[PDB]
């Protein structure tokens, strides 16, 4: 599912909405879900480069991938409590092209760099169109899909999760990639229980040898 | 007939015709030890062709077609019967049946 | 050796699930090596497997996947012992073009013959029902033709539209028919051949129709 | 009886299963709680004279339960479905089977509590 | 009006021409040397 | 009659459910053409009428069937598609559908909507069942699915029958804006469709916009994307 | 006293029945040629 290794150099992207229909009240579970998933990957001890982007219609830029310090989970997660939702408030819009340009800029120049993006929109979208140009643009910087026998797949991995009150499931699902077995899509009910989507989020190819982990689903 | 008694009947007593997505509980009696396999297939594939499928009869016409007589008793004489009943006798006297060297009579 | 297949017409693209019993000639199950062929109707072996009975009670479930471009016609499934080459085990389906009847139809004689000098002439009733176990209503067609081994010979004035009800139907060839359909008006000549029923059935709501033979 | 009719669909329209899961597992689990759940009680509420009253309290338990039954089922889609593979139409088939047997076991326990 | 919403409609999906692809033992004691088996099976649609 | 039977369970079943009818006939001409006819009418009287089709076929045979539609508008009775060389696509809309300001803002509002362009007519050219326009990318209202590519020629594709419905005119400046179901083909010759789900009006240029009921439409939509363009629109 | 039995065999629907007994001059019950002795009672599925 995802690229997990202290041993390995792998970026994670946050993008956070800005419109305004989505509300302060789920914006606050986005934020709270965002700070359980940095504290549940960081405590591996894996320090990959990180990025914050919060966007409703110019896209703001809150953390560089270049930024040196930016391996540091500490800085990020005390960034993440550091913006709130009325940020965005002379902007209402939903330009989520805008936003996916912005990190096609932050993300330009590292063939084996695994690369996670994860995306919290409700998909109704007033601005722009449909980021399948920008998404297929990002594809073809890492050179994916252009080689038979190499198809790299494994190095570009995008999540959304569909925060939001009223929220159109089609463009959520053509925006998140669907590979062979897996998920990438996600709903607001799993705020509560991050456990349950956690586990999909992460797997152990080769994390088993180390000790320091325990799992909560109540699953099993 | 079958060596033993395989028996596939409905588990539910009278009921009502059972609805599509409903649950019922088939009851097969077998012999203890035995290993059963099932299939069911829609008629229309039987309407369709039903040539060749698997049944007791064909499984005992193949039994008796791989049989080693082809005389429905009695015979010539005693080596001829013999022979017509698909054995060998040989004494010590010298009596014997007739020579076989064909598989299929 | 005994190949059963779940069912006997199966669509290109569609998966094959064939199961083998070995027995021996005590009809026990058995242990030994089993090789599997699969032949298309041309006779040209396409795919041929291995297996051993060992440690499963004498039956070994198999698949395969027919592939998109295929020649349909009567395909056919050999399987023979590794001991035993020579004597090979036959069981054979067939695949078409088809969609799913919705009723059955049953063209039953009342006597399984026709006596030559019977004036009343051979008398078929049509027996159509649903799948389900309800009656059918509609129309039907029957023609009546003359097989004389290989050789198919057909009626064209037999041809009678018979109005099927409650699953039910009758229709007569006179013998007159029978003697002139054939140019020769001689009857003992007619002694050793065999008629068949070509009976479609056809719903008032024209949804589809059903060609049954005997 | 139409007024008991409309208050147990009000009640089923509650259900809320999102969306994010897989569009056949879906179509799956949708259906075999609609067969087995809905059917067979709502004939049996639609022969009811007007009178009689219904305890909304027993559909709420209906609905509790069933929400914790497709999460069990959800759960032997993924994480123990370690023989077959995981997400795969086959794993749904294998899993089916108990997921309909606990369903319609529910189904037999709650008969019982519908009149109150 | 007193009609099914169009959204809750399931429709019927499953057609398989065959199904029941099982192989089970009869480990049930025997009774007369007759052993009973009842598994629960589900009609396709 | 002769040569024709109709069973009489299709006799019998008056104007109820008679929707589908069944003919036998027991030969037909193979010289000249054996018609027949009889009258039909209308009893429950829905618009968006679907065709009609006949089946012809011999009864020892079903692969050998000739279908052919009929209905009273769409002339050979195929459904009205618009399709380019070998891809296809569903053409089954109307032209267009259907003044005031608010409710053009509520609509510009609306999430289907993404691209809002106010273009000029270069040229119009016509084909075998479709009309193409060169649209003159002035400036972008709001950019959708495709950008505006700084500006340059873009071509539309419409129904041909909606050409007689309306003339779109050369040289003349169009306030329009439609959906992610509109642009077709490959780029950079993406074809934009028009129909029901997109919307189209005349903005006269500002030379023309010299009469009242011109002024009062032009100062209309000049504050529609003036509001457009940086108030936008909470979503 | 006598009893009358209410048997009622159909599917899950429910029943109202209104039992009454029609007076008569050679016995003495609660009918009377004016009075009429009516009962509305209900019947569920599948009991008696």
């Amino acid at each position: 599912k995802i690229v997990l290794d202290p041993s390995g150099s792998m970026n994670i992207y946050l993008v956070l909405d800005g419109s305004d229909s989505i509300g302060a009240s789920n914006f606050t579970g986005a934020k709270k879900c965002l700070v359980n998933l940095i504290e549940k990957v960081a405590s591996y001890g894996v320090k990959p480069r990180y990025g914050l982007v919060t966007y409703a219609t110019y896209p703001k830029i809150w953390v560089k991938v270049s930024e040196a310090d930016s391996s540091n989970a500490d800085w990020v997660t005390k960034q993440l409590n550091e913006i709130n939702y009325e940020d965005h408030k002379l902007k209402s819009g939903t330009n989520t092209k805008k936003a996916l340009q912005a990190v096609y800029s932050m993300m330009s120049w590292w063939n084996r760099t695994r690369h996670v993006i994860i995306l919290m929109t409700d998909g109704l979208h007033n601005m722009g169109g449909d980021p399948i140009t920008v998404i297929d643009e990002i594809r073809d910087l890492l050179y994916i899909g252009k080689d038979r026998k190499n198809p790299r797949e494994d190095y570009l991995d995008v999540y959304v999760f569909g925060v939001g009150p009223l929220v159109n499931q089609v463009n959520i699902n053509a925006l998140a990639s669907k590979k062979d077995n897996e998920q990438h899509v996600f709903k607001v009910k799993d705020m509560e229980n991050l456990e349950d989507v956690f586990y999909q989020m992460i797997d152990e190819s080769q994390s088993l040898s180390l000790c320091g982990m325990v799992w909560e689903h109540r699953k099993g | 007939s079958c060596v033993g008694s395989l028996v596939v009947k409905s588990g539910q007593s009278e009921d009502r015709q059972p609805v599509p997505g409903q649950q019922m509980t088939l009851k097969i009696e077998g012999d203890h030890g035995a290993r059963v396999v099932l299939v069911a297939v829609d008629k229309g594939v039987f309407v369709l062709n039903k040539k060749n499928k698997l049944t007791q009869s064909k499984i005992w016409d193949v039994v008796e077609k791989a049989d080693i007589g082809c005389t429905p008793g009695s015979g010539k004489d005693y080596a001829g019967v013999f022979s017509d009943a698909g054995l060998t006798f040989t004494s010590s006297s010298g009596q014997q049946t007739a020579q076989r060297a064909e598989l299929q009579c | 050796l005994f190949i059963q297949t779940d069912k006997t017409i199966y669509t290109p693209g569609s998966t094959v699930l064939y199961r083998i019993f070995t027995v021996n000639h005590k009809l026990l199950p058995v242990g030994r090596t089993v090789m599997v062929n699969i032949e298309n109707p041309e006779g040209i072996p396409v795919k041929q497997d291995s297996l051993s009975s060992q440690n499963q009670l004498g039956v070994l479930p198999l698949s395969w996947d027919i592939p998109e471009l295929v020649n349909m016609g009567q395909w056919k499934i050999r399987a023979y012992y590794e001991n035993s080459p020579q004597q090979v085990f036959s069981t054979e389906f067939e695949v078409k073009e088809y969609v799913l009847p919705s009723f059955e139809v049953i063209v039953e004689p009342t006597e399984k013959f026709y006596y030559i000098y019977n004036e009343k002439g051979l008398e078929v009733t049509i027996t159509a029902r649903f799948l389900y176990g309800k009656k059918v209503e509609g129309t039907a067609f029957v023609i009546f033709g003359i097989q004389d081994g290989e050789q198919r010979i057909s009626l064209p004035e037999s041809l009678k539209r018979i109005p099927i009800e409650d699953g039910s139907g009758e229709v007569v060839l006179s013998r007159k028919v029978l003697l002139d359909g054939v140019q020769n008006p001689r009857a003992e000549d007619l002694v050793g051949k065999s008629l068949y029923v070509s009976a479609t059935v056809i719903l008032h709501s024209g949804s589809d129709m059903v060609q049954a033979e005997r | 009886a139409n007024n008991h009719i409309r208050t147990v669909l009000k009640l089923f329209r509650t259900i809320d299963l999102d969306d994010s899961k897989k569009s056949f597992y879906l179509t799956a689990a949708k259906y075999g709680i609609q067969t087995q759940l809905r059917e067979p009680i709502i004939r049996i509420v639609g022969g009811y004279l007007p009178s009689t009253k219904l305890s909304e309290a027993c559909v709420k338990n209906m609905i509790s339960e069933v929400y914790e039954i497709e999460g069990d089922f959800y759960s032997k889609f993924s994480y123990a479905c370690e023989d077959h593979a995981p997400y795969s139409v086959e794993c749904l088939e294998d899993a089916r089977d108990d997921y309909l047997t606990q369903l319609v076991e529910l189904f037999k326990e709650t008969k019982k509590c519908l009149r109150e | 009006e007193d009609i099914i919403a169009e959204e809750n409609i399931v429709s019927r999906s499953e057609f398989p021409e065959s199904w029941l692809w099982n192989v089970e033992d009869l480990k049930e004691p025997p009774k007369n040397g007759i052993s009973t088996k009842l598994m629960n099976i589900f009609l396709k649609d | 009659g002769v040569d024709r039977y109709i069973s009489k369970y299709e006799l019998d079943k008056a104007f109820s459910d008679r929707n589908t009818l069944i003919i036998y006939l027991d030969k037909v001409s193979h010289s000249e053409d054996d018609c027949l006819a009889f009258k039909v009418h209308q009893y429950f009287n829905v618009e968006l009428i679907q065709p009609g089709a006949v089946k012809v076929y011999a009864y020892y045979n079903l692969e050998e069937s000739c279908t052919r539609f009929y209905h009273p508008e769409k002339e050979d009775g195929k459904l009205n598609k618009l399709c380019r060389d070998e891809l296809c696509r569903c053409a089954e809309e109307n032209c267009f559908i259907q003044v005031t300001l608010e409710e053009r803002l509520d609509k510009a509002c609306e999430p289907g909507v993404d691209y809002v362009y106010k273009t000029r007519l270069v040229k119009v050219q016509l084909s075998n069942d479709f009309d193409e326009y060169i649209m003159a990318i002035e400036q972008t209202i709001k950019s959708g699915s495709d950008e505006v590519q700084v500006g340059q020629q873009r071509t539309f594709i419409s129904p041909i029958k909606c050409r007689e419905a309306l003339k779109l005119e050369e040289k003349k400046h169009y306030l329009m804006w439609g959906l992610s179901s509109d642009f077709w083909g490959e780029k950079p010759n993406l074809s934009y469709i028009i129909g029901k789900d997109t919307w189209v009006e005349h903005w006269p240029e500002e030379d023309e916009c010299q009469d009242e009921e011109n002024q009062k439409q032009c100062q209309d939509l000049g504050a529609f994307t003036e509001s457009m363009v940086v108030f936008g629109c909470p979503n | 006293e006598i009893r009358a039995v209410l048997y009622n065999y159909r599917q899950n629907q429910e029943l109202k029945v209104r039992v009454e007994l029609l007076h008569n001059p050679a016995f003495c019950s609660l009918a009377t040629t004016k009075r009429r002795h009516q009962q509305t009672v209900t019947i569920p599925p599948k009991s008696s």
